[PDB]
RNA sequence: AGGCCUGAUUCAGGCCACCAUCGAAAGGGAAUCCGGUUAAGAUUCCGGAACCUGGAUAUGGAUUCUUCACGGUAACGUAA
RNA sequence: GAACGCGCGAUACUCUUUGAACGCACAUUGCGCCCCUUGGUAUUCCAGGGGGCAAGCGU
């Protein structure tokens, strides 16, 4: 029934600062700061959490090897499975229609 | 407290809002 | 492991590249 | 890299440069408001 | 655009005296 | 006939202190001589325009001892108190002493 | 209204656009905890324990025939 | 003229911090760049000292 406040300086309830209550190797209620939670990294075309990538504070991800951060597949790291198929498969399919009307525009125009 | 400390003058007329000496004028 | 202290002098970069140019410049 | 003169083309060419600029430089002065933006609309 | 920056002032004012 | 180049930019542009000024004094208060007998911390007054490096080194030079740490306060009456732990290797008594 | 790059030595060439600065001890923000200690100091001192940032460097391992590694249909996994 | 110190300025009964006040800011003793030099293992790091920074197609 031990009543603890904030250890530093600011003094109001503000999302910087927030109060988790512990109880010490002492015995006693004690106060701690918890820091801001990690946002999962999000897919560039659908905004989807990416998957297999950890979750850190923006500056956390500076000492954490590369597997822990990307996909080994094609625009691992940056946009989801489902994307990139979708990339794969609209390419083709656009190359194929630019082959398509280029031999058409080739038809007409050969008339004269 | 509308004023404080002039650095020019040492008196308490410089005013904070307008950021300007009422007895010496500073800056 | 019994070595002996020299200096090396590194290769030049795009040797003949460049002499073959100058030869076409000229 | 073109080796060519003009005697009165050249002329003619500067003149149309300045026109153009002046023309450009009046536009962007009177197009600050957006009520010149609406007046050219119609 | 604002291509005016391509001549400086004196360049543009003594091409303009030429005319 | 005029050579004149076809590409051109779009954009024009322009073509006193020393070891001794540092270390003024000791301070002989019981809390500080307490921390030099029992802390192996000897406690000094130093200018208001030395920072921890240059107490550190004057303290070096002066008294040929190896410092461990340096925590610096400024006393309300406008001087600079400066508590210097040393390293195990010296004992700060005998540095008092001397 | 300025910075950068290329070049067997020829100063030539090239790229880029846009404005100083001030303004928050309640906004954004890299990292420290416990126990003890004073007449009056503590996430600051003491004891133990641990993190963050920047830098120079060495060792082991990998980079598998000699030259920038693999596995799973897949989501994905990995000491590199 | 002001602030802080011992009439004077760390050489204090040479000339600190300022001020028309001048590297940039300023209600912060806050933040930079350049040159020389010295020390701590030292080509790299860290720090100390000294001195500075209010072209045109016109002829
Ligand atoms: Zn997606």
């Amino acid at each position: 029934a031990q009543r603890v406040t904030f250890r530093r300086r600011n003094p109001y309830n503000t999302r910087s600062n927030k109060i988790k209550v512990v109880k010490t190797p002492g015995g006693i209620l004690r106060a701690q700061h918890v820091k801001k939670l990690a946002t999962r990294p999000k897919c560039g075309d659908c905004g989807s959490a990416l998957q297999g990538i950890s979750t850190l504070r923006p500056r956390q991800y500076a000492t954490v090897s590369k597997t822990h951060k990307t996909v080994s597949r094609a625009y691992g790291g940056s946009r989801c499975a489902n994307c990139v198929k979708e990339r794969i498969i609209r390419a083709f399919l656009i190359e194929e229609q630019k082959i398509v009307k280029k031999v058409v525009k080739e038809q007409t125009e050969a008339a004269k | 407290k509308s004023h404080t400390l002039c650095n020019r003058c040492g008196r308490r007329s410089f005013h904070v809002q307008k950021k300007t000496c009422s007895s010496c004028g500073y800056p | 492991l019994n070595s002996n202290p020299e200096i090396l002098l590194r290769k030049r970069r795009n040797a003949d590249r460049t002499r073959i140019e100058r030869q076409e410049l000229a | 890299m073109i080796k060519d003169k003009d005697s009165a083309a050249d002329a003619d060419d500067l003149e149309s440069e300045l026109n153009a600029m002046y023309s450009d430089y009046k536009t962007r002065r009177s197009e600050r408001d957006a009520k010149f933006r609406a007046k050219q609309a119609r | 655009l604002s291509r005016y920056v391509k001549w400086p002032e004196y360049v543009r004012v003594q091409r303009q005296k030429k005319i | 006939k005029k050579a004149l180049k076809v590409r051109t930019s779009a954009t024009f542009r322009l073509p006193r202190l020393d070891s001794y000024k540092v270390i003024e004094q000791p301070i002989t208060s019981e809390t500080a001589m307490k921390k030099v007998e029992d802390g192996n911390i000897l406690v000094f007054q130093v200018s208001m325009k030395a920072n921890k490096y240059q107490i550190k080194k004057a303290v070096k030079e002066l008294y040929e001892v190896d410092v461990l740490k340096v925590n610096t306060l400024v006393r309300p009456n406008g001087t600079k108190k400066a508590y210097v732990r040393l390293t195990a290797d010296y004992d700060a008594l005998d540095i008092a002493n001397r």
